[PDB]
Parts: structure tokens; C-alpha cells; sequence
């Protein structure tokens, strides 16, 4: 048989950096 | 060609985002019709799923916190939804809600506990619920509407783990009937 | 046949924490 | 064959909001 | 995780339509850089921003940080990116002041309420005032220039004055 189906999308990205004071 | 980012979906907790321990709640992400794939996630953890709905049959302490969702059109990700704040209630014994009326349009309400909580939340039933917040137990409400008031205590350490709600207190401001 | 390709990237992450005073 | 693995993480999120005064 | 540097090259004073490159630099081999402009809340996941032609809307405060593993660095020193030549140059004069001092007058047609004066060299000496009158204690001979601007838009500066070649005794 053929190749496999593409996988699911990856995890959410991490947080952004802490904001300015 | 495309004029901008795909608009955010809504994220909703039904019947409510205040969920007593062991009581059920459904988080539903909702975008425009014909969406390829939804992504629902819990913030400050690696928990997420590739489905619009998360049915929690029985609320736990570990499931309280902040949630959001987005969707995909092909490879493209939408804007994130407004952050849902899922609160576990009934985690501490309920407070006792009293009220001393102060003759100046306002009412001081005591949300008392045999506990050292530094956060208190007071609400009134009725369509737009009127929420109020404080670092101390004695909360002062100005121009207070007649209605059914309850209160919650919690610690800022775990700000999604709330007490059970207090027993209701019925406030009646006189001279404001529909007669 | 062989395994399917890795899926597309995850969504952008959430906001960073607020800044100090 | 089997479906593929998950994709890579998304990019980091926006910066945090500015702090209080 | 220690802070990176953020430089504007050739200068953080950038005339309209002229180039400038913002460069974020931390330790080598890190995962990702984040460069941001504060007022607009627009940012990039890249260490370098090339601005080929300076615009009024690109002036403002920038900062950056880098990510290694999952962790973020402390932010860079704020980079103050100023657009010059937004207004007609002022004209600079100089007189004796009180004691061993020199008083530079930075003359301008508009109502401006901020003035910045500098002496060419290594290192450059900078002086700021709200009145168009900048006193300088024990000034050196050199090539001085002044810029005028408004506090309601503090990153949009005039063209520099013509140089004043000062000699002090
Ligand atoms: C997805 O994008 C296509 C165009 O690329 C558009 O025709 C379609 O209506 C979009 N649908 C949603 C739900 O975003
Ligand atoms: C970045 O993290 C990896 C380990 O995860 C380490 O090998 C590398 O030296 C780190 N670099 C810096 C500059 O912290
Ligand atoms: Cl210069």
C-alpha cells in the first residue's frame, strides 16, 4: 500500500516574554 | 490572497464557568461554519486537544485554570479566543455573608470565614450579574441594586480554587419598585 | 508502506506574563 | 502505514502587557 | 538568563528616508530572538530589523530578548529610535554664561519645548533642556549641533543645526 496520512498539528507555542515595566 | 488574520472563535463554559467539584461542565470553542480543525488548550500546561468540545463530567481541582482555543483554515491558524477562566468551587467550606447598611446610598457586606484568605468575590443574581472584588472581607457597594447576593472566598495562591458559595442574602432597597 | 509526514506547525503561543511596576 | 507524528511547536506568543504604575 | 544588547546602526538618530539596522545580540547559538516596538505592540521572531528608509511611524522605543530552551532572557536596554529631519533645522549660537560657562541658544521658529545639543567626538557629550538655552559647565572647544523637538512627540526631531565651531577660554 501507499504512504501514511500526515500527522496532527503540533503543540501550542510557548509563552511570550514578560512585558515592559 | 487574504486581507488579514482569521477572526477569533468564542470559548464558552456551560452551564457555567463556576463549577462545583464533581459537577459537570462543557467547554465549547465556536468559529465560523466549515472550519477544518479546532484546537482547545489549557494555559500554563501542555494539555490541549484537537476538538471543539471538552466535556468534563466531574470537575477537579487540577482542571481549574485558564483556557483558550483557536481554529485552522488549511495550514493557517486563527486569532486566539478570549481566555476562559474555569473556576472550581466548593474547594473550601462556604463563607457567611452579612450586611451592615450605611446611610449614604451604599452597603457594606462582610464575607466572613474562619480562614486567612486575601481574596473575596461578591455577586448579585439577575441577567447582568453585578460582580465585586476585594483584598479584604468588608466590601462596600455603592448604588446597590436590590437582589440576591452571594459571596466566595479564595487565596491568590490558587486563584481558580474557590470556596463554596455563601448562603444567599436578600437585599431590598426600598422606594424602587415597579408599582 | 512507510510512515506519513510530520504534521503542520502548532498555533502561536499565549501572551507573556505582565511586566513589573 | 501509520499516520505521521505531531508537527513542531508554534512560534512563541505575543509579549506580555505593560505593568502597573 | 542575562540580557542581550540592542544596537541601532549606524545611529539611533536616523534622518527621514535614510537607513538603520536594529540588531539584537545575546550569547551565540540560542534558539530564538524576539524584537519588539513598545508603542505599536508589533514584534518579530528575528534578531535583525533592517529599516531601508526611516519613517515617522517607525520612531519610538524598542527592546529585545532571546529564548533558550523554554526560558526567556531579561529584556535589553530600551533602544530610543529617533527620526531626525522631521522639522526645519534650528540655528545655534553661543555666548559667555555665568562663571566658567558657555550658553548655547538653539533658535527655532515653531513652538518647540525640547532641545538636545551635542559636541562631536569620542565620546560625544550630550545636553538637554526645555528652554532654548543650554548652559554648559567647563565646555570644551569643538563642533556643536542642536536638535529641537516637541514633548508630545519626543521621537520626531528636527534636522540638526549647522555646526557651530566653538573655542572656549
Ligand atoms: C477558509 O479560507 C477560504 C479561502 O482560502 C475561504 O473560501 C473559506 O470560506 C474559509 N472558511 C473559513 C471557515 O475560514
Ligand atoms: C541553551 O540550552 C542548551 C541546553 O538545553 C545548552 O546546551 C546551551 O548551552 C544553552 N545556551 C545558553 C547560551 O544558555
Ligand atoms: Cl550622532
Amino acid at each position: 500500500g501507499p504512504p501514511g496520512p500526515p500527522g496532527p498539528p503540533g503543540p501550542p507555542g510557548p509563552p511570550g516574554p514578560p512585558g515592559p515595566p | 490572497s487574504q486581507s488579514g488574520p482569521l477572526p477569533k472563535p468564542s470559548l464558552q463554559a456551560l452551564p457555567s464557568s463556576l463549577v462545583p467539584l464533581e459537577k459537570p461542565v462543557t467547554l465549547r470553542c465556536q468559529g465560523p461554519p466549515g472550519v477544518d480543525l479546532y484546537r482547545l488548550e489549557k494555559l500554563s500546561s501542555s494539555r490541549y486537544q484537537d476538538q471543539a468540545v471538552l466535556f468534563i463530567p466531574a470537575m477537579k481541582r487540577s482542571l481549574a485554570g485558564r483556557y483558550r482555543c483557536s481554529y485552522q483554515n488549511g495550514s493557517l491558524w486563527s486569532l486566539p479566543s478570549d481566555q476562559l477562566e474555569l473556576v472550581a468551587t466548593g474547594v473550601f467550606a462556604k463563607p457567611s455573608l452579612s450586611a451592615q447598611p450605611g446611610s449614604g446610598g451604599d452597603v457594606t457586606l462582610q464575607c466572613q470565614t474562619r480562614y486567612g484568605f486575601d481574596q473575596f468575590a461578591l455577586y448579585k443574581e439577575g441577567d447582568p450579574e453585578r460582580w465585586y472584588r476585594a483584598s479584604f472581607p468588608i466590601i462596600t457597594v455603592t448604588a446597590a441594586h436590590s437582589g440576591t447576593y452571594r459571596c466566595y472566598s479564595f487565596s491568590s495562591r490558587d486563584p481558580y480554587l474557590w470556596s463554596a458559595p455563601s448562603d444567599p442574602l436578600e437585599l431590598v432597597v426600598t422606594g424602587t419598585s415597579a408599582a
